[PDB]
């Protein structure tokens, strides 16, 4: 059939919440591996398009695969108010790694829609 | 046990 342009990373900025943001993370112990274990119905990351089941590629435009477990949240942590997280369904992944195009922020800065928050 | 954030 017909296959759309599989090639969208959802950049999620999440709120600063009640003390956090609202989700379990969970990481393989070595760098390349960090995705959602699980979100919390009542936290900011859900309505930011975090699913619980999201591989977390790049924290505000950067990348932080290469990093350790703990590095990996505390860039998370690292920010005050609002924070950037860029993730992709890791089912997607599979197709996207294929294209390797500059989706990183190219792509996902398309044009620009003034009027809903 | 996660890593809650």
């Amino acid at each position: 059939g017909i296959d759309p342009f599989t090639m969208l990373p959802r950049l999620c900025c999440l709120e600063k919440g009640p003390n956090g943001y609202g989700f379990h993370l969970h990481g393989e112990k070595g760098k390349l591996g960090q995705y959602i274990r699980l979100v919390e119905p009542g936290s900011p990351a859900e309505k930011a398009g975090l699913l619980a089941g999201d591989r977390l590629v790049e924290v505000n435009g950067e990348n932080v695969e290469k990093e350790t477990h703990q590095q990996v949240v505390s860039r998370i942590r690292a920010a005050l108010n609002a924070v950037r997280l860029l993730v992709v369904d890791p089912e997607t992944d599979e197709q996207l790694q294929k294209l390797g195009v500059q989706v990183r922020e190219e792509l996902l800065r398309a044009q620009e829609a003034p009027g809903q928050a | 046990q996660d890593t809650r954030l």
